[PDB]
């Protein structure tokens, strides 16, 4: 119904997505800290880490894509002008860049903890 | 009629090979194109469009792609099995989406790129990886079919 509602619904989804990855990586760390983890078990955790990072990137991409499509529909319905359309998409991009940084750093933190416990 | 994930990923890898390293196409990729057989041109409009999207994804997530890839390739013994393992980890629920697909395919293309450009990667590693990614990716075929193909999927 307006640019702030589009941007707000996307921010919550990108935060939800980011939170889901944080939680997955926390589960993985707990498994990694179990005693008598064998080499196959370790490798399975490494593969789950990759899949989590990929699913987060894909899910962020989806949330933002959807928001941009919903922004287009506002412009097509005559409910925002050119300024407001571009300003909205700029904001959606910043949101994508911020989410992407947090996901990157969750992965970095996991890797460092996997190396040394 | 782009209903073959193996073909579009293969065509994307070949297009990517022209933009990177020394340009020339790794024999593993030439053999995969012959055996498939690959009917999509690396210049087909659908390959070109996806290539643009996958390149944006790789640029925006370069650190993550490098670091995940590095952790993947530390073990080269069963790269073919591990590609399937990661693919199935992402999709097994049977709830794919454009963004998950694009992330996967971007990751694969990045891997190929890192493998094929580096003269210090053994042949057998490149072979297992390519064979692994392509075989694993055929898992998206049924979903892409329901969506009207790769071409329809980016129309929206």
């Amino acid at each position: 119904a307006d640019p702030k509602k589009v941007l707000d619904k996307a921010k919550d989804q990108a935060e939800n997505r980011v939170r889901e990855l944080k939680q997955k990586l926390e589960e993985l760390y707990k498994e990694a800290r179990k005693l008598d983890l064998t080499q196959e078990m370790r490798r399975k955790l490494e593969l789950r880490y990759i899949a989590a990072m990929l699913m987060a990137i894909g899910d962020i991409y989806n949330a933002i894509r959807q928001a941009k499509q919903e922004a287009d529909k506002l412009k097509k319905a005559g409910l925002v002008n050119s300024q407001q359309l571009d300003e909205l998409k700029r904001r959606l991009e910043e949101l994508k860049e911020e989410a992407s940084r947090k996901a990157r750093d969750y992965g970095r933190e996991f890797q460092l903890k996997l190396e040394y416990g | 009629s782009a209903y073959s994930t193996r073909e579009i990923l293969l065509a994307l890898c070949i297009r990517d090979s022209r933009v990177h390293g020394n340009g020339t196409l790794h024999p593993v990729l030439e053999l995969a194109a012959r055996e498939t057989p690959l009917r999509l041109s690396p210049e087909d409009t659908v390959v070109l469009r996806y290539h643009v999207l996958l390149e944006e994804i790789i640029e925006r997530n370069s650190e993550t792609f490098t670091e995940t890839w590095n952790r993947f390739i530390t073990h080269t013994e069963h790269v073919d099995l591990d590609f399937n393992s990661v693919f199935l980890e992402i999709f097994h629920r049977g709830d794919p989406s454009l963004g998950r697909a694009l992330a996967w395919m971007a990751w694969c293309m990045h891997a190929c790129r890192t493998l094929c450009c580096n003269q210090s990667t053994p042949y057998y590693v490149v072979d297992l990886s390519v064979r692994g990614m392509l075989e694993a990716s055929e898992g998206l075929d049924g979903w892409i079919h329901q969506q009207g193909g790769w071409s329809t999927l980016i129309e929206d």
